[PDB]
């Protein structure tokens, strides 16, 4: 029909594409950055290589979020599934992806920043972990966004 | 019901009213804050000669004065129960394109000889008359522009 | 009265309003990724 | 077991008790502000008996860290 | 000398002319029908498009001065502190850009309303959507430029204070130019946006 | 009131203390006539910060 | 425009670099330290200027024009590396060419063989080992390659002014690329000045010397500025001081200017005038080069009245450089 | 975020109708107890 | 901001009262104002125990300005039952000036009957309606351009 | 023993957040709830690694 | 589907939603990350300040606090056949709210960069720092505002 | 009508606003970078009260020439205008616009030259004029094409 | 067909291409990246070079990825087959390629990093083995969502 | 009628335009350029306005065969003419244009060289002129080209 | 027609402009170039002008190669023409002009190089005009293939 017409589902893969795709070049970014960061302090410090490798793990959540987002997608796809469907699952992956490449960005520079700084002063490690909590948080807020929209991406929904 | 004003005509109407205003004003802001980086330096705290410092804002802000001459004359003669035509649209997007960009030309002008006008004669008063001079030609430019705008006024809202 | 079959309105309004967004979002990333880091004060001492 | 341990969660848990028990009493009295619309839960008393039950849990952990305060 | 950015512009732009040169060539140059596309589009896009850019680009100039003359102040603070409490009457009619904005979104809220479908695209629908879009963008816009002037001034004006305070007192007659300029703006743009009627 | 604000108290001084003062008036009472529409836009921050 | 995009990071850099340079030394506070008696007069005083309680931890004994000249050095090494430290990107590029100004200093003055660094802000992770770099054919392929000297490369003046010829040519290049429009300008001619005095003083030098050819000198003088490229070559064709005076005459700026005088006086006058210029652009980094310069001339004047009350002699005392 | 506006308000809005300013400080003369962290004072200081 | 004049009229004054209550016109939550309230009053109940204490700086500034924080947390509260806000949800002390229809339909789109005027703050009718922001908004907007 | 344990934290990390959303997926049909859990399996590794590092 | 509630009404309000969130977000990374490279410098010679300079990250959260309200409010507003009038509100609200977050992020950005540098430098800037700072967070606070007034009409 | 459609003064319109536009663009050009680029001897300039005007001059001449096209287009506009008379009014336009444009830059950048080379010596000042009447008659020369062009915008035109 | 269009295996083919092609060019960028740091590092201490390959390997893993991918996906092309499995070949393809990208660019970021910091420190070998495994793990998610696109390709489709 | 519809002269003028336009900026760019090499004229005062002018002269004639196109191009425009005379102006005016600007940056570029030599060393001057004649014959073969094209606008056209 | 549209000769006035234009193009460069060589090298030795002037007489052996193919699509434009022969005169202009263009570049940059070298070394001399010969028979492999595919441009048409 017109409400589920066949490209519906068009909006809806590249929503799940999108997902993991820009979640994952923030997790990228935030991993690359954070981490020629560790290995340029490492060589001076190695014993900081424990407590310093924390804003990769925060890219990795942004990278876990993406793949849920994703995952949800993946299974709200159908041949006939509503446009208002497509609609839903493409604003929920862009949704997660670009706040999770924002995200990602923020923690990639700032684990940069922290990690070079902490291996000067280790009191900065506190500083370093509240700053890249609060860039996590915007990748937690895509993901939170993201996960209502594929919520309400099939309730009420007609074919 | 007339197929020279159609319904999408006010459109354009408003389009040549936003070019009078929004360019009008990159001009006098160029103008005003490059002649005004000139103007910070320039000085040496005279109150009594600030007035003669502050020439080339003065004209600056009368371009934006020619903008909003024309976008007020646009808009006064654009009203959603009037037969607004799209010959008139037409004109007052050319109104606006005509005054926005000449007062954009002139605040680039007026900005890029009144910085280092003003901190010349400022300092060397016998240049005051040739840089003013400069800056009256500078004015001009959107002086023309206004002029053009409101021809253009008057024989489109015919 | 249609403009066009495949170009209808709401496609091409569709288009331009995601179009507006992915402006503003190519300059956000152009300034984010302009974010280069102060490293003197926080590398090697 | 901490000092500061205790005073947080002393502090959150005497809010726990006070905030839950307020609720659990508007819900078991069928206010409006939480039961008169159709997306609130159906059955206030029902609703109220579980937040009074989690007023309960933060009882025990406010008794708890005040005796470690 | 290559460019990603000038390429797409380029690319584009022979895209547009090769497609206008052939629906011209092939009798078909009415396809192309910019004006049944104002007719056919929704007068909500325009209209919201309007608030939202008008709003959008009145917080981004306001942002934009803001931190031009913030960090200036601030850097130009780090020796004399007083800088801080005299220059910020610069971020001050940075934020009243931004502040203009917002009233102009309110005044054009009130305008938005659901049109009949049988009176959806009348002339006074189409006249209002037109309006709110152009004002909001003239008023939005105004605003940016405003913003970024007035932020460059008193950025200026912070430095100057600095080197001296009797060089604050003319530059804040630039600032007040240019705060006029947003107000001459926001003016303009209720003019525009006087006239057009609610949608009905 | 805006000629008034101008004019009045330099005039004074013109005449009476036996003008210099006119720049700083004339700047002075375009600002207060300016602020005041600014300030009660910015009072608006009452209800947008209440709102928020 | 100057200013949109400037303080998005350099806007808090060159805040703080004017308001450095609110703090150079007036004339006024200048002759207030001429008129001082004693090297503890002069601390006291200087400590009412910007520089505050800088020898605060020196006593009047320990108290020498050598120890003021190297607080006063101490104090601008490290605003410029605060300056630097909070720059990214092209300032921070801009800072560190400026920093291999005084690199290729410090391997001049290292390779001499005692002579030390003598410069902190030339340091470089290899510039000890120049101390013990005896062999000059070993400079390059066993030191300098790296350090950001290397693409400068290819007795000791030719290595120095080979040297200041590459990294002239190399940092006008950087200013033309990589730097807005009214700081390029400022830099350009501030790199036109400099380039004119390496130019003046390295004929002045060859003047010296019998085995300084015409087309040696291609590879020493850096055919940078208003002496570029007409009078550049004549100063390279030029044999004596009459041949300097004729090349110079060909140009409008530093005319009449090495004829009669101090000539450092002279080059540092012109400097403070460029820099003073310099300080109007308003949204240029080339504030901070006006800034370097100045603060220089100012450790400088200050070295010098410290040596004018410690050792008398006090004709000499208002010979000082200053604009501010 | 509401007392830094409303800092705004007064400094901007509600004392900029009446505040002449610019003053004189009183800080007299008189004793206190200087620590001796001052020691980072007039040695981290200028 | 500014040292005041000789002998003028000194801003601190009014401000004792303007600044805490401005900041509670913005803020304008019960809940929120009562935790400000019993955060300040650790600080005045206390007072005797920081003071001649070390305080560094965040906690310092907390300590000066605790009377401050004092004001806003008390005019917060009052604010807060005018705005008839405890954290999300309303007060309902008063009998409402507004009266729903005697029936209807589950889902209908009921419109209440002015009754009366709620005696004081904001009527608990307005919660939960999806007009309220139009009443709310006209409110503060009107609120603000006349206290300002 | 950081060698180790810190392997213990990477194959946590990758593996548990995504165990955890799986299995939940295969309980539930809710989705919002599955990925709340899934978040919440990896932001609890996260604060157990920022607490371990802490104590270091 | 209807004249006034076409199949592609959705479009807008769903990509309104994913608007408000997106770019708030990116506003708040660049205040977030602007900040705290100012922090992490700033505090490797005076940890002291850590919880002065982390002002400027913490309002950086905030705005995309407010896109995550606006994002969600939005959302709650959709529906299939929703009609065009609300899907450009709802456009409407989300690309305020992003827009002016955004440019409130890069401005929050920048001043605290520059701010808690300064107030290592000098610590009577930071009331300066903080009252700019504001200054900065009040334009996301406006264009969550208007995208507020426009969700209020959302049917 | 076919030859006379609604739209067709659309391009009368567009070569209306360009003539204004690329000729004040020009002209701003040429006086911005004639103006600022005095320095070095200009900065005293005793022997006369101004000194780089000629090329501002010019500029102004160029923006003089913009507004003549401007205005006899625009009293060539109509509302039942052909659509031949629109693109005529275009071309001539955009003949004026961006001939003047050119010879805009191209003043711009002689003067520039000239008042940047300042010296004692009148070799310049009486001779670069030339060169300055060169590139003012190119903008000469997109006027002779906007004035032909027009001319025949309504001849024969049904 | 409507639901079978003749044009629906285009995105299935260019969903193949993607998937090796973007994968590839991050085990590219991966391999490149890393190859010039462990070049670098083993001019001064060759005897790590098997140990400093790892960053290659872990790059080349997803152009594997990506190709796993491709197979996949090309098996599943058809003439007649649904629009709506060319949909999500394309989303398969496109995840793992993009996503490989992201990981290649990581790994070979933070591999050449590493090889010199674990040729300086080796104790930093496991670090940057850690690193390289985060962003392996991307284009492993990659592979993931790619792969249950995929299996969802061609079930209850019509 | 379909050989001679309503916007066939839309080219034509197009082609008029064009003629003058890119003609006038090859000149400009050749004038100015050229003028700023002259400026090293400075010092020697009896090559200014003597010699050195040869450059901006050729520039100028440049402008005169795009001069010369236009005006010949403008009178064989017409409101029902052929959509094939349309396109061969069009062609016209695109020949002589840009070959003019190439013959332009040509002539603007050789003339500030070796103007500046000549300044130098005078006996450059002769091998200058002719490079700039070469440079300067490319424009005239625009000319040729447009002129033929023009001569054939309107030959066998129905 | 349908084989022989009225939008037809459109493509051939292209071919005869582009055939012209790039090829003009490519030799302002060249000229350029090798001009900027000459008055550098000229200035320090006068009489090796004629062993330099070379490559500006090639790039005018391009230039006339352009206006031989320009002439001769020219002279087979017609109303009427087959839109097979407007596609061939297209691609016979772009192949004269494009490639000679690449041949511009190539001379310009070969004739530069040599030039400043040849008077610093006079045995280059021959191996420049070697390389020249190459940088120029380039371009005249486009004159043959524009030739080539003219005369097939009205050979079978109907």
């Amino acid at each position: 029909t017109e409400l589920c017409p066949v490209y519906a589902p068009f909006f809806g893969a590249i929503g799940c594409a999108s997902a993991i795709i820009f979640t994952s070049l923030g997790a990228a970014y935030g991993t690359a950055k954070s981490g020629v960061g560790i290995c340029a302090t490492c060589v001076l410090r190695p014993d900081l290589l424990f407590k310093n490798i924390v804003p990769v793990i925060m890219a990795g959540i942004i990278a876990i979020y993406g793949l849920v987002v994703s995952v949800l997608v993946c299974y709200s796809l159908g041949q006939k599934q509503a446009l208002y469907t497509g609609f839903i699952q493409l604003g929920a992956g862009l949704s997660v992806g670009l706040s999770g490449l924002a995200a990602g960005f923020a923690i990639g520079i700032v684990g940069d920043a922290g990690v070079r700084g902490s291996s000067q002063q280790p009191r900065l490690f506190v500083g370093m972990i509240l700053i890249l909590i609060f860039a996590e948080v915007l990748g937690l807020y895509g993901l939170i966004v993201a996960l209502l929209l594929n919520s309400r991406a099939t309730q009420d929904v007609v074919c | 019901s007339n197929i020279y004003a159609p319904l999408y005509a006010p459109f354009f109407g408003f389009a040549g009213c936003a070019a009078a205003m929004v360019l009008s004003c990159l001009g006098a802001a160029i103008g005003t804050a490059k002649s005004g980086i000139g103007i910070a330096g320039i000085g040496t705290f005279k109150p009594e000669l600030i007035m003669k410092s502050l020439i080339p804002v003065v004209m600056s802000g009368i371009l934006a004065i020619y903008g909003l001459v024309v976008a007020v004359l646009i808009a006064g003669n654009l009203s959603p129960t009037e037969d607004y035509t799209l010959f008139n649209g037409f004109m007052h997007l050319s109104c606006g394109l005509c005054v926005g960009f000449a007062c954009l030309s002139s605040g680039y002008a007026i900005g890029m000889v009144g910085d280092v006008g003003v901190r010349k004669y400022m300092h060397q008063p016998r240049l005051f008359v040739g840089i003013v001079l400069i800056l009256i030609f500078s004015e001009v430019l959107g002086l023309y522009g206004m002029i053009v705008a409101l021809i253009l006024n008057t024989r489109g809202s015919e | 009265d249609i403009l066009s079959s495949i170009w209808t309105e709401g496609l091409l309004m569709c288009l331009i309003v995601s179009a507006l967004l992915l402006f503003i979002l190519i300059v956000a990333l152009s300034w984010i990724s302009n974010l280069d880091i102060t490293y003197g004060a926080l590398e090697k001492s | 077991v901490s000092t500061g341990k205790a005073w947080c969660c002393t502090v959150l848990s005497a809010f726990g008790v006070v905030i839950l028990s307020v609720i659990a009493h508007l819900f078991n009295t069928n206010h409006e502000s939480f039961v008169g619309s159709i997306n609130d839960p159906e059955d206030g008393p029902a609703v109220a008996h579980t937040v009074y039950l989690a007023a309960l849990v933060y009882l025990v952990f406010f008794v708890f860290c005040g005796f470690q305060v | 000398k290559f460019s990603f950015s000038h390429f797409l512009y380029y690319l584009v732009l022979i895209v547009v002319i090769v497609y206008g040169l052939y629906k011209l060539f092939t009798g078909h140059g009415s396809d192309i029908n910019f004006g049944k596309f104002l007719l056919r589009t929704s007068p909500y896009m325009w209209a919201n498009l309007g608030i939202a850019l008008c709003v959008g680009l009145s917080v981004v100039g306001a942002a934009w001065g803001i931190f031009i003359t913030g960090s200036s102040m601030i850097g130009a603070g780090v020796r004399a502190p007083r800088i801080t409490t005299k220059n910020l009457i610069s971020i001050i009619f940075c934020e009243v850009v931004a502040i203009y904005g917002l009233i102009i979104a309110i005044v054009f809220s009130s305008k938005l309303t659901v049109a009949t479908a049988e009176n959806m695209y009348s002339k006074s629908n189409l006249y209002t959507g037109y309006s709110l879009f152009w004002a909001g963008i003239t008023v939005g816009a105004s605003n940016l430029i405003c913003g970024i002037a007035v932020g460059i001034t008193g950025a200026t004006a912070a430095i100057s204070d600095a080197a001296d305070s009797a060089l604050f007192v003319k530059i804040l007659v630039i600032e007040i130019f240019g705060s006029i300029l947003g107000l001459l703006g926001l003016i303009v743009g209720l003019l525009m946006a006087g006239k057009a009627s609610e949608f009905q | 009131c805006i000629p008034w604000l101008l004019l009045v108290k330099p005039l004074h001084f013109k005449f009476t203390h036996k003008g210099d003062i006119m720049i700083h008036q004339v700047i002075h009472t375009i600002e207060f006539c300016l602020n005041c529409v600014s300030h009660t836009a910015s009072y608006l921050r009452l209800w947008a910060l209440s709102l928020a | 425009m100057e200013g949109v995009y400037f303080n998005i990071d350099n806007g808090f850099i060159e805040g703080v670099v004017r308001g450095y340079r609110n703090g150079l030394l007036s004339n006024n506070q200048y002759i207030n330290l001429t008129q001082c008696d004693t090297l503890e007069d002069l601390k006291l005083q200087l400590s009412s200027t910007d520089y505050g309680n800088f020898l605060s931890s020196v006593s009047s004994e320990s108290l020498t024009t050598s120890l003021i000249q190297e607080y006063a050095s101490s104090k601008l090494y490290h605003e410029f590396n605060y300056i630097r430290d909070q720059s990214s990107g092209s300032t921070r590029k801009f800072m560190d060419y400026i920093t291999y100004g005084y690199m290729i200093d410090n391997v001049a003055l290292m390779i001499t063989g005692i002579l030390q660094r003598c410069h902190p802000l030339g340091w470089f992770d290899t510039l000890p080992t120049l101390s013990v770099a005896t062999d000059l054919e070993s400079l390059y392929e066993t030191v300098l390659v790296d350090t950001p000297l290397a693409p400068y490369f290819k007795n000791i003046e030719i290595i120095r002014n080979k040297l200041y010829k590459a990294y002239l040519e190399d940092f006008y290049n950087f200013v033309t690329e990589e730097i807005p429009e009214p700081a390029k300008e400022c830099m350009q001619t501030l790199l036109g000045f400099e380039a004119d005095r390496r130019s003046i003083n390295i004929a002045l030098n060859s003047l010296q010397s019998s085995d300084i050819d015409p087309d040696l000198k291609s590879d020493l003088l850096p055919n940078i500025g208003k002496l570029y490229p007409l009078a550049t070559f004549h100063l390279a064709q030029a044999q004596d001081f009459e041949g300097v005076r004729a090349a110079l005459a060909n140009v409008y700026e530093y005319r009449g200017f090495l004829e009669t005088g101090n000539l450092e006086d002279h080059f540092y006058q012109l400097e403070m005038e460029l820099c003073r210029d310099a300080f109007t652009q308003q949204f240029a980094i080339s504030t901070v080069w006006a800034w370097m310069k100045s603060k220089e001339q100012e450790v400088r004047n200050i070295t010098w009245i410290a040596e004018c009350i410690a050792q008398n002699q006090r004709e000499r005392i208002n010979n000082y450089i200053s604009v501010y | 975020s509401a007392m830094l506006h409303s800092l705004r308000l007064h400094w901007v809005e509600s004392m900029s109708k009446f505040f002449v300013g610019e003053g004189l400080p009183y800080e007299p003369f008189a004793f206190e107890y200087k620590d001796m962290e001052v020691a980072v004072a007039s040695a981290s200081s200028s | 901001y500014g040292i005041a004049q000789y002998r003028e009229i000194n801003a601190g004054l009014p401000t004792i009262v303007t600044f805490p209550f401005m900041f509670a016109i913005m803020f304008g939550d019960m809940g929120h104002g009562f935790l400000m309230t019993l955060a300040a009053l650790s600080l005045v109940l206390n007072e005797k125990k920081i003071n001649k204490m070390k305080r560094g700086e965040i906690f310092d500034m907390a300590f000066t300005g605790r009377y401050i924080i004092l004001l806003m947390g008390v005019f917060s509260m009052y604010t807060g039952f005018l705005y008839n806000d405890i954290f999300s949800k309303t007060m309902t002390i008063f009998k409402s000036g507004w009266k729903w229809p005697d029936h209807w339909k589950k889902g209908e789109s009921i419109t209440a009957t002015s009754v009366g005027t709620y005696p004081i703050g904001l009527d608990w009718a307005w919660h939960g309606t999806e007009n309220a922001l139009l009443f709310s908004n006209s409110y503060k907007m009107k609120l603000s351009i006349l206290m300002g | 023993a950081v060698i180790n344990k810190l392997m213990l934290f990477t194959a946590a990390m990758v593996v548990l957040p995504v165990l955890t959303f799986f299995i939940i997926q295969q309980f539930t049909p809710n989705t919002l709830i599955s990925g709340g859990l899934a978040a919440a399996m990896a932001n609890v590794v996260l604060i157990v690694y920022i607490v371990v590092a802490f104590r270091e």
